[PDB]
């Protein structure tokens, strides 16, 4: 896991995706801190989101954990932070990079998917209040991503 | 010949010494990496009941036993050395950081 670790990190210093920056915490390979600038078409605009990954023995066979640090207000981010996608768990594979996840989660983050949510409040406010949705998602970003 | 792209298990690209394969949906791997994928899927979807190409999804045809006894690569490990730019980039992301941790905005999981 170490040597794909290794490549990952270089690949991702020198061609990050856009508005992403990740790289490891003090002198542990196998723990990093992200950053996502919050994407221009989303309610995070202007924010700076922080996020942890842990990878495991087994990566890239098994997925990387990865969770928002930074709290965020999303159908499928909880308040633990934890994230609903499905490349972080059924549709990972080991074609998938940290770099891919980082814009799968920017993706996310512009188009949520309110009918699988880890919150089910801000799914039903998103699916029936769109307006209220957005609102308190700039509000969040604001009082704490800003 | 040598195939020009990338193993995209490992990460690193194919030299002529190396024992890789390629698949009938016309992807490459080297026999050692597809071998640990293959072991890895095949004890997944044991624990919940047809390995897929990592790439593209396609059904793979194949023998582990042969894909094994291929030597593994020999792959030096690349030196992470961050530029004097990330590194003040990192600086100023210390900064935000610390803002984010006055206004409560970072999650403890205590
Ligand atoms: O969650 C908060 O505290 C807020 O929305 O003001
Ligand atoms: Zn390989
Ligand atoms: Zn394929």
């Amino acid at each position: 896991a170490l040597k794909r670790i290794h490549k990952e990190l270089n690949d991702l210093a020198r061609d990050p995706p856009a508005q992403c920056s990740a790289g490891p915490v003090g002198d542990d390979m196998f723990h990093w801190q992200a950053t996502i600038m919050g994407p221009n078409d989303s309610p995070y605009q202007g924010g700076v989101f922080f996020l942890t990954i842990h990878f495991p023995t087994d990566y890239p066979f098994k997925p990387p954990k990865v969770a928002f640090t930074t709290r965020i207000y999303h159908p499928n981010i909880n308040s633990n932070g934890s994230i609903c996608l499905d490349i972080l768990r059924s549709q990972w594979s080991p074609a998938l990079t940290i770099s891919k996840v980082l814009l799968s989660i920017c993706s996310l983050l512009c188009d949520p998917n309110p009918d699988d949510p880890l919150v089910p409040e801000i799914a039903r406010i998103y699916k029936t209040d769109r307006e209220k949705y957005n609102r308190i998602a700039r509000e969040w970003t604001q009082k704490y991503a800003m | 010949n040598i195939p020009h792209g990338q193993c995209v298990i490992c990460l690193y690209g194919f030299q002529e010494k190396e024992a890789f394969t390629k698949t009938p949906c016309y992807h490459y791997f080297h026999c050692h990496c597809l071998a640990r994928y293959i072991q890895h899927m095949e004890q997944e979807l044991k624990a919940q009941g047809g390995v897929q190409c990592p790439v593209c999804r396609e059904p793979l045809v194949y023998d582990l036993a042969s894909l094994k006894a291929a030597p593994e690569p020999q792959q030096p490990m690349e030196l992470y050395q961050p530029s004097a730019e990330s590194l003040r980039q990192q600086e100023e992301r210390k900064r935000l950081y610390q803002r984010q941790q006055e206004r409560g905005g970072i999650i403890d999981l205590e």
